[PDB]
């Protein structure tokens, strides 16, 4: 989400936490888009789903 | 670019990208003709009446 402080854009939630180093491994039922994959290394997709 | 997956001895030698499609291991059989239903569907049901 775009922060209103002259064009900063910051990930929120766990994505903010892992990017700020508060977390190291993110195990979650989370899908994979290009947007999160722009910065964050992903493992192999474990549970395939729709 | 061939349609191949990995096992643990492939992945040490070969280096996949992200998997684009998902598949699995199945068996193939054929059809039967009919089913079993030994004339007893409402027989415990109607036994209450």
């Amino acid at each position: 989400e775009r922060v209103q402080n002259s064009n900063k854009k910051e990930w929120n939630g766990m994505m903010g936490e892992l990017l700020s180093g508060q977390a190291d491994m993110i195990v979650a039922p989370l899908t994979i888009n290009n947007e999160r994959a722009q910065y964050i290394e992903f493992s192999k997709p474990f549970k395939y789903q729709g | 670019v061939g349609s191949l997956t990995i096992n643990e001895e492939r992945s040490e030698v070969v280096d996949f990208s992200v998997p684009f499609i998902e598949t699995g291991i199945s068996v193939m059989v054929s059809r039967s003709n009919g089913t079993v239903s030994p004339s007893a569907f409402l027989e415990p049901f109607s036994a209450c009446v």
